[PDB]
RNA sequence: AGGAGUGGAGCCUGCGGCUUAAUUUGACUCAACACGGGAAACCUCACCCGGCCCGGACACGGACAGGAUUGACAGAUUGAUA
RNA sequence: AGCGUGUGCCUACCCUACGCCGGCAGGCGCGGGUAACCCGUUGAACCCCAUUCGUGAUGGGGAUCGGGGAUUGCAAUUAUUCCCCAUGAACGAGGAAUUCCCAGUAAGUGCGGGUCAUAAGCUUGCGUUGAUUAAGUCCCUGCCCUUUGUACACACCGCCCGU
């Protein structure tokens, strides 16, 4: 059953919980300040962001 | 004093009750590793224990090359 | 108005409020050479054997001495009273006496004036620190 | 809703990212240029830069409508919350996000490619 | 297809009354932040309208893991050739002049 | 040679004769484990183990058990009586006796067998 | 003619072929080898002791009231409150 | 110390103060903080200090490895988890082969961030203690600027000669 299985003994600890929100992927999660996109996409969208290289 | 006594060597041990009195030195690294509860008992943590292997696991190839040497 | 810079070095800093006052020999309100670290206790008997009793007889310099750092906070004593010297001797009679005891004590030490630029450089790519690599295989 | 700076100037910047890169694949065939958005007291307007503003207002508004709906309705603004305008850019020929668009619709509109690329 | 029925026409009542929207790319989501409280749980609602809007016949304008649904022409012609409801039930298209 | 006394201890009664010293006589190793919590699942082993005591009498040991669960057993202390396990691909079981606390139930299987060794020849090899 | 820090004196990981089942996918000089931000019990594991749920717009063979999918620890499968 | 982190839109998996007193992180309560506001003048700290060696296999530094209460994790053992009793560790400069480094640097030392459930022996940063050597050269390994030779141009890992 859906309510006899989820949230028996807890997923304190779920890596397939997280995807980034560009390009659905669950590698190179950047979680810090809720970004929550992989390493890839957020250099690709780092600028548009707000980040940017000064060193 | 009553003191739960943990100022002494060996509590809960296993070849003496109390902390009662035996004698003859030269056997403390014996009585830290008991031999007979451990071999009788058929443990692989045993043949850690008996052959000098690592009952904790610390990694032997080259680091700890001290500790079963 | 009010001027007052007190001494600072490194990281401490001694605040030498200057007035007039009792203005009683003491360091960290402490006797001559008396401080618990026990290590740079000399550097301040070495003037006051020279003018005399009745100089210091209206020098308040009421110090908030807060720092960790031998090397800063001592070294902030000897700026602290050079400045205290020579703000007194600028404001009061004028500025020759506070050339000649400047004089002394900045041409007896160059390193009051200025402090030690030196510090904790950044961390760089492949390396455990500033400088040093990862070591490479071939 | 309580959030900290850090982390709510890095939303703006991903809400910021995600609006521009949805409306430049939805109206790059318009002639999109840029998106700007402003957040005053009631007021959040986002503002189009597009070379062509024909299609981007579509008739009687209705392209305006839609995308105003869809931003509505995906970001969670309150509705009637969010106003996105169009207005035409002065310089096209100095943004490279334009010219490049141009560039590709002279390529993919049929024409020799070092000729398109001498006349971009 | 890994669908129901009663869910599927009550996810086509629903679609009718509301015509355009914005969904996320999940199948298996009982959960979505955007479109809750339904009166049927989330999963089939959400699935189902995406599963109506793809069956091969209408559009879709998609990135950043969000679907977009415009009503073209296509999604009202596809309404008739399918559905066979005529529009006279007035959606949400016909205002705001 | 003759049997010898549980540090003086009465087994007699289940409660009041034994298991009165938690921790008093009783050292760590399932001294928290046991007082973690419950969780569902748990009583099948202990059920298992009731018949294997009661339809077999002592010293005959009961029909084969093969299962790996490993859980909490809010008492270590289980003499006649042994659970054997299946763990890796094969079976063990080990002679149990009434001093149990102070080890675990899962430290029996040797699976750090020495991996096969090559012949490193045609190269240099140190 | 310099040295300092010793890959062997004070805490593991990546990779290259073989125990029935393990040395689990790209990369192999610098410019591969705690690199894939790659610290994998589930989940993104996919050399795991055996497998079950689902797939269908285009041409298709068996052309519909059961043609069985996931919930019992007990007298069982080599694990498996499927 | 200083760099920083920290919570109710799928984060009901945030950072924690104070009182639980088996001996302090701690399973129970009760508060603070969306933060220069609370953790925090950064919750079992460095270097130092007559536990002391007037010399050195001792007190002076950790040789497998057992306990007292367990941070609380679908397992942990088939990677989570916390001070100590002196039974000695080749206990005081290291096979050919080599890597990195010029001052707040090497090295020692710990603390944050990422990964994440507190998850680190990884990395990325931050402080703290803090040097020995050198201000040179083209010997090795390579690079660049010129002249020169070439039968090479797939460019010397080239071309090519004779049983």
């Amino acid at each position: 059953g859906h309510q006899q299985l989820y949230w028996s003994h807890p997923r304190k600890f779920g890596q397939g919980s997280r995807s980034c929100r560009v390009c659905s992927n669950r590698h190179g999660l950047i979680r810090k300040y809720g970004l929550n996109m992989c390493r890839q996409c957020f250099r690709q969208y780092a600028k548009d962001i707000g980040f940017i290289k000064l060193d | 004093y009553k003191i739960p006594d943990w100022f002494l060597n060996r509590q809960k041990d296993v070849k003496d009750g109390k902390y009662s009195q035996v004698l003859a030195n030269g056997l403390d690294n014996k009585l830290r590793e008991d031999l007979e509860r451990l071999k009788k008992i058929r443990a692989h943590r045993g043949l850690r224990h008996f052959w000098g292997l690592r009952v904790r696991g610390q990694h032997t190839k080259t680091t700890g090359r001290r500790g079963r040497t | 108005q009010s001027v007052q810079v007190f001494g600072r070095k490194k990281t401490a800093t001694a605040v030498a409020h200057c007035k007039r006052g009792n203005g009683l020999i003491k360091v960290n309100g402490r006797p001559l050479e008396m401080i618990e670290p026990r290590t740079l206790q000399y550097k301040l008997l070495e003037p006051v054997l020279l003018l005399g009793k009745e100089r210091f007889a209206g020098v308040d310099i009421r110090v908030r001495v807060k720092g960790g750092g031998h090397v800063a906070q001592i070294y902030a004593i000897r700026q602290s009273i050079s400045k205290a010297l020579v703000a007194y001797y600028q404001k009061y009679v004028d500025e020759a006496s506070k050339k000649e005891i400047k004089d002394i004590l900045i041409q007896y030490d160059r390193t009051l004036l200025v402090a030690d630029p030196r510090r904790c450089e950044s961390k760089k790519f492949g390396g455990p620190g500033a400088r040093a690599r990862y070591q490479k295989s071939y | 809703v309580q959030i900290s700076k850090k982390r709510k100037f890095v939303a703006d910047g991903i809400f910021k990212a995600e609006l521009n890169e949805f409306l430049t694949r939805e109206l790059a065939e318009d002639g999109y240029s840029g998106v700007e958005v402003r957040v005053t007291p009631t007021r959040t307007e986002i503002i189009i830069l597009a070379t062509r503003t024909q299609n981007v207002l579509g008739e009687k508004g209705r392209r305006i409508r839609e995308l105003t709906a869809v931003v509505q309705k995906r970001f969670g603004f309150p509705e009637g919350s969010v106003e996105l305008y169009a207005e035409k850019v002065a310089t096209r020929g100095l943004c490279a996000i334009a010219q490049a668009e141009s560039l590709r619709y002279k390529l993919l509109g049929g024409l020799a490619v070092r000729r398109a690329c001498y006349g971009v | 297809m890994l669908m129901p029925k009663k869910n599927r026409i009550a996810i086509y009542e629903l679609l009718f009354k509301e015509g355009v929207m914005v969904a996320k790319k999940d199948v298996h989501m009982p959960k979505h932040p955007e479109l809750a409280d339904k009166n049927v749980p989330n999963l089939h609602v959400m699935k189902a309208m995406q599963s109506l809007k793809s069956r091969g016949y209408v559009k879709e304008q998609f990135a950043w893991r969000h679907f977009y649904w415009y009503l073209t022409n296509e999604g009202i012609q596809y309404l008739r050739d399918y559905l066979h409801l005529p529009p006279e039930i007035v959606p949400a298209t016909l205002r705001r002049s | 040679f003759r049997k010898f006394t549980y540090r003086g201890v009465d087994l007699d009664q289940l409660l009041d004769m034994s298991y009165e010293q938690l921790m008093q006589l009783y050292s760590a190793r399932q001294r928290r484990r046991l007082n973690r919590g419950l969780r569902r699942k748990q009583h099948s082993l202990l059920k298992r183990l009731r018949k294997a005591k009661k339809e077999a009498p002592p010293m005959e040991k009961p029909e084969v058990v093969k299962t790996h669960l490993r859980d909490m057993i809010i008492l270590p202390e289980m003499v006649g009586s042994m659970v054997g396990v299946y763990n890796g691909k094969t079976f063990n079981q080990v002679e149990i006796k009434p001093e149990m606390i102070g080890h675990y139930l899962g430290e029996f299987s040797i699976t750090y067998k020495p991996v096969k060794h090559g012949r490193p020849g045609i190269g240099a090899t140190h």
